[PDB]
RNA sequence: UUGACCUCGGAUCAGGUAGGAGGACCCGCUGAACUUAAGCAUAUCAAUAAGCGGAGGAAAAGAAACCAACAGGGAUUGCCCUAGUAACGGCGAGUGAAGCGGCAACAGCUCAAAUUUGAAAGCUGGCUUCGGCCCGCGUUGUAAUUUGGAGAGGAUGCUUUGGGCGAGGCUCCUUCUGAGUUCCCUGGAACGGGACGCCACAGAGGGUGAGAGCCCCGUAUAGUUGGAAGCCAAGCCUGUGUAAAGCUCCUUCGACGAGUCGAGUAGUUUGGGAAUGCUGCUCAAAAUGGGAGGUAAAUUUCUUCUAAAGCUAAAUACCGGCCAGAGACCGAUAGCGCACAAGUAGAGUGAUCGAAAGAUGAAAAGCACUUUGAAAAGAGGGUUAAAUAGCACGUGAAAUUGUUGAAAGGGAAGCGCUUGUGACCAGACUUGCGCCCGGCGGAUCAUCCGGUGUUCUCACCGGUGCACUCCGCCGGGCUCAGGCCAG
RNA sequence: GGGACCGAGGACCGCGCUCUGCAAGGAUGCUGGCGUAAUGGUCACCAGCGACCCGUCUUGAAACACGGACCAAGGAGUCAAGGUUUUGCGCGAGUGUUUGGGUGUAAAACCCGCACGCGUAAUGAAAGUGAACGUAGGUGAGAGCUUCGGCGCAUCAUCGACCGAUCCUGAUGUAUUCGGAUGGAUUUGAGUAGGAGCGUUAAGCCUUGGACCCGAAAGAUGGUGAAC
RNA sequence: UGAGCCCGGGUCGAACGGCCUCUAGUGCAGAUCUUGGUGGUAGUAGCAAAU
RNA sequence: AAACUUUCAACAACGGAUCUCUUGGUUCUGGCAUCGAUGAAGAACGCAGCGAAAUGCGAUAAGUAAUGUGAAUUGCAGAAUUCCGUGAAUCAUCGAAUCUUUGAACGCACAUUGCGCCCGCCGGUAUUCCGGCGGGCAUGCCUGUUCGAGCGUCAUUU
């Protein structure tokens, strides 16, 4: 496929141990200034959608406001307290909401919270 | 290329930039964390001696050994099997390890000021107005007009005067 | 540069003129005007095929063949005359793999390089460190306007654990030139072997020996590979009972007689 | 070795820094050893030159020879000290120059700069003394 | 006659703003042809180059009128595969995605549609002691509340607060922080060779009269002196108003974007005439509405979102800008056109075109002086380690040229085989062992003694002596051995 | 009997003979000469004999034709992507770490959690179906082994066996209009009949890029001047 | 055998060579080749232009 | 026999190859985001003892202020210029200034160091004349201020 002028639109990847460092050091700066906090947040177990990947789970984006209630986190507190919310999710099966809150309650029991001021 | 051959030839200095970072590599601070942060070490090798975790997703990559700092019923409801309408929104009531760990529980748990809120000078005085007048009877205090004109509930002024301490 | 040699306005003299069909400089009023252009044989010209950065620089290997040859570095290291066939000063050490004690490396023991050199002249590898000292010459060519100027030998490698020696022996042996320190679990070929030469000089540890059983048994996809032949010495092949009862007479003399 | 990034080992830089110097930074380049006497007094190893030192040449065709610097030509990086002269073919006798590496300081041309200048090494040498000691 | 309000203007009135540069990367507009198909026009090139407009450190996109058919997923962006698949085509040349999945990074929000109506609560000015006065904007709507996986209003009972200092800390410049100029030789100069040392969280690099860890600058780690601006911050003063806020419940409500969508047509574009998107033109909507899908499954059953308003960091790009670090790159006909007066000299009316050119020596010590004569020149003399290194300057090839020497030359030279003459140059086997006798000295010789290291039976020291043995040495005698060419 | 050229090999072994050793599987013995030169080299020249100026191109060939004043330096099958063959190597019904993450003495080296690529069962346009009746079969060859009686690799020939599809025959039965069982075919498969692949290294070839190097007239975009 | 290689004599002044591997901008008589330098023509033509 | 011609050698020329060198280029990688009406990018005229080149600077002109260092600059002519010091320097830093003509180029013209208006000052016979100097005077648009026009349009006998 050398029809067109590939020459000038050539990408080599020189830098990708030089982009992997300055990844890591991206890291490395989040979780300086959030120390006691990690660098990530919490994500739902979802299922892959197609036939292809009905037999997987994977991390989604965010928790639904009905797994949040069923674990008792509320929902204005939630994204303060390190937890992905999503308002677009449905559960639409009890199996989907189950794994999801014992997923919260797994992260209440590990947690700890410190008060305000 | 032009720009670059004028300053070779000029005696102007050459302005030498210093290396400055928007974000800071490191904690800073007189916290549990920032005291004991190892700066030669990396982010997963102090959290593992913190205690605590780093990622919350699933692994990406293998780690290093040992770093421990990447993660009857009638009404068939899973969710009574889970169990131990409104809940507290402002903060979540909760029920041979590394001393990091152990210092950040006792801030945690460390009993903290109240910081109670008090009624204005007004407030008593028209507490204290309606009281004298009426007595105990909350309910003749909601429907009087002279001295309740913002037309309150007694259930709210019944709770009002119990922050003031009168009955 | 890959506007090198065709930053040139130049155009053919055609066939009016008893030149050669090249690429000609226009203009009249200096010394440019005229000369040849854009070829390889023209001077201040394009060169013929130019370098570019998407050459293929790094190849790959399969991490197979990788944990094969370093195996086979290691197996090397213990062997005794592969070291001083490598270019080592080997005649001094008591014993080829040569082991140090953990108490004497470990530590802040070792952090000053004073202490370093008292370790390594006392174990034997006092002849290897002077030859890589001894050794220190000028590089002939032009690498020396590169950033290398001087070429030196290599000596004895420092293998130690991480975990139980400690990594403040790394600073004891950096100064001495020859010496390198490598952990015992990430053990580099280029060190193992330099220049593709067998037998390095390795000292060890003897927290670096315990280990060493164990991170090659939890290298995934990577078992220990088994020789295709069991006894490697072919004297014991041939000149053994086995063979030589069922041998034939012997048809002639490996020194022929002239018949005429 | 290096381990530092904004250092660089580079002949091409090196060269170029040392030649293209300004006069303050080629006055540390021109420093000259103090003598054995001004070594055990002072705690000091080396100072850069100035225009009333005794210094004494150690190195090239005009070793063992005494005398006070007379000028420091900073621009072709050398020192011209007393009596060190030769002859030009007019007669003329034109100084030679000598590099401060070559010479040892024998006595100091003091002031309240160079005292300043001398208990700031001594304070340094001292405190990285006591801190390797204790 | 007076005075509005509305609209349109003036002012060298006050306060501001835009132009141009740059354009490597970014957003739009506009838009070729060469080429390929061994000819060539569809096509391709190419939604490229050139042309125009417009930003930033990134830009752009972006919180579904999404993808899906699943047990569903869930703003945007980029990498890997998907995949050279689907799809389109003088079905030739070719063109050519996406959903899913694995990662990188992740963050959500503001309006319009509501009556604050028990109080325009909002905001620009310019006058000030600055503490608060007027003027104007604005009801044709400035604040608060609210933005449809919502929300409002009552009731309800729990749970939340706000400012001002601020020690100190982090980032970045800064000052200081190790050890030979010890002895000998060569050399103009030791940075070379030999001997003896020392430092090393420093043996990277560079300079110094030749290869310097220890002569000098620096180099490594931890501190330490002073300074700049951001951000964080232990604490300490404070608050307050029947002020704000999160939820819960319900005999009360819940407003969601039009010349837009869509039908027809012309153009352009796309893998994509369910028109793939976009633009112009004609016609022009709806409210249990509308958009996009799935399905032969018996009628359009069901699934999934809500267009015509708006903002938003990171992962992404980068031949430019302020620097910095590197290289299995080139080494002055090379590498950028330019290592140096280089976009310079110079040419062209002009747009534009555009070179050649590095190296004395460690140090000018760059030849004083005498002496020919008119010179970018000699002869003496001097400097230097060296001037056949004299600003024609390191080394100084070949072509080409002069002088000196040798030989030859009757209408070609050069070349192959083989002598011969002359000239110059080289130099052939390194040119030795074994016996005998006499003397002298040693030992690996004495069942001699003491010691050291060791592979534990081998070596090496010291002191004994010459009965024996064996080495040398000196003075004799003797033997054979040899390189090449001949007869 | 006279003359010429030659002396290869290097303990013994063999065939023999005239047998106290010989001429018998390759030269020894004796004597002499050689260092102010034995013997060579290079240059110049003389002499006898020999002997067209190289490259390219055309042609059956010569002959034409093109290039060559001379010297120094430069100077022309390269690098990417995708195919294909073979050699080596690693693992092997699997293989491939290197998008990314962890890590590091920091662009190196070392480690891998999930997917993904290619392969590990085929055929038919399609609905779709789907590898054993015989030690996965018999017979004959066949390397190798052998207790000498016989076992028999790979591979081939033939007779078979099964399956996908096509053309047939049409069982219990079945919703009364659905099915393919059994028995056949001078059928087809890039089928089964017991896996060989994946990654990499070296060389070669094919395609596309400037594509071994140098060499038109044209066309197009944007400017500068003013005209044959 | 050869491409080539080693030594002597002179000059010269600062770095270079052998082995085994890796790598490539790696070997010239031609291309009316490129750049530079230099010849015969020729002390000839002729004193035109340029200097 | 010389001259001439050819070959070879020694010495002397021409030329700049080879070897060595490199304050240059080329390629990669990393930290950061900063031009202009407060006048930019570019063009020009000037400023030094000898300045030819280049660089720096703007009539405060190879530069001034401030800070730091601590005794030069240098090819030749300097000073009674400064050395236990608020202090040399063709030094570094850099927060304060100066900044000619042009140029988006801005009162008009431009190829002239010319031609106008408003405000103020100075000198030379000077309230009248002349010359010089200082601050101003572009266009589009926004907010406000102020002025004006329109039977557009409202009210006006209590």
């Amino acid at each position: 496929h050398f029809r067109k002028h590939w020459q000038r639109r050539v990408r080599c990847h020189f830098d990708q141990p030089g982009k992997k460092v300055t990844r890591r050091l991206a890291r490395r700066a989040k979780a300086a200034a959030l120390a006691p906090r990690p660098v990530d947040k919490l994500r739902p177990i979802v299922r892959c959608p197609t036939v292809k990947y009905n037999r997987r789970t994977r991390l989604g984006r965010g928790f639904t406001l009905e797994e949040l209630k069923a674990a008792g986190i509320p929902r204005l507190l939630a994204p303060t307290i390190g937890i992905a919310v999503d308002h677009r999710r449905k559960n639409l099966s009890e199996e989907s909401l189950a794994a999801n809150v014992q997923r919260l309650k797994d992260y209440k029991a590990r947690l700890i919270l410190f008060p305000r001021k | 290329r032009e720009l670059q051959k004028r300053k070779r030839r000029s005696s102007r200095p050459t302005i030498r930039m210093p290396n400055r970072r928007k974000k800071a590599l490191n904690p800073a601070g007189n916290n549990i964390i920032a005291k004991s942060w190892n700066k030669k070490e990396t982010l997963s090798q102090n959290y593992t001696r913190f205690g605590l975790v780093a990622k919350l997703g699933k692994a990406t990559g293998g780690t290093a050994p040992g770093n421990k700092a990447l993660l009857s019923e009638s009404d068939a409801v899973p969710q009574q099997q889970q169990q131990e309408n409104h809940i507290r929104q402002h903060d979540l009531e909760l029920e041979s390890k590394p001393e990091v760990l152990r210092a950040l529980e006792r801030e945690a748990t460390r009993p903290v000021e109240k910081t109670v809120r008090h009624q204005s000078e007004r407030e008593r005085e028209w507490l204290q107005r309606l009281v004298d007048k009426h007595g105990d009877d909350v309910a003749a205090m909601a429907r009087d007009r002279k001295l309740n004109p913002y037309q309150q509930t007694a259930s709210d002024i019944k709770r009002r005067l119990k922050k003031a301490g009168l009955l | 540069s890959e506007k090198a040699g065709h930053q040139t306005s130049a155009e053919s003299w055609g066939t009016g003129r008893a030149v050669a069909r090249i690429p000609r400089v226009s203009g009249g009023g200096t010394h440019r005007a005229g000369q040849g252009a854009f070829g390889n044989m023209c001077r201040s010209g394009r060169m013929f095929a130019p370098t570019k950065i998407w050459r293929k620089w790094h190849v790959k290997i399969n991490q197979g063949q990788k944990r094969f040859a370093t195996a086979s570095a290691l197996a090397a290291s213990a062997v005794a005359p592969l070291l001083m066939a490598r270019g080592h000063q080997v005649s001094t050490v008591p014993e080829v793999p040569l082991v140090v004690d953990s108490a004497a490396v470990a530590g802040d023991a070792v952090a000053k390089t004073a202490a370093a050199y008292k370790l390594l002249k006392a174990i034997g590898a006092g002849p290897d460190v002077e030859k890589v000292k001894k050794s220190k010459k000028l590089r002939a060519g032009k690498g020396k306007m590169r950033g290398r100027r001087h070429r030196q030998r290599r000596g004895p490698l420092i293998v130690y654990s991480p975990e139980h020696d400690g990594k403040e022996l790394v600073k004891g042996f950096r100064n001495i030139p020859g010496v390198e320190t490598c952990p015992v679990d990430a053990l580099n070929l280029l060190q193992l072997a330099p220049g593709g030469h067998l037998g390095r000089f390795i000292v060890w540890t003897s927290a670096a020996i315990k280990q060493l059983d164990a991170v090659y048994e939890s290298k995934k996809g990577f078992f220990l590979p088994a020789n295709i032949v069991s006894q490697a010495d072919l004297s014991r092949l041939i000149n053994s009972t086995e063979i030589q009862s069922v041998l034939r007479a012997p048809k002639g003399e490996a020194r022929t007689k002239r018949a005429c | 070795m290096k381990v530092r990034p904004t250092v660089s080992s580079s002949r091409r830089k090196a060269r170029k820094a040392h030649f293209s110097a300004p006069s303050s930074v080629r006055r540390v380049i021109m420093s000259a050893p103090l003598s054995k006497e001004l070594r055990e007094k002072y705690n000091v190893r080396s100072i850069p030159i100035r225009k009333g030192d005794e210094v004494q040449i150690v190195r090239g065709a005009h070793k063992d020879k005494e005398g006070k610097v007379t000028s420091v030509y900073r621009l072709k990086y050398v020192i011209h000290v007393e009596r060190v002269t030769r002859e030009k073919a007019t007669g003329q006798t034109v100084p030679i120059g000598i590099h401060p590496s070559n010479v040892v300081i024998t006595k100091l041309h003091l002031d309240k700069d160079r005292e300043n200048i001398l208990a700031r090494i001594k304070a340094g040498r001292e405190q990285v003394a006591k801190a390797k000691g204790k």
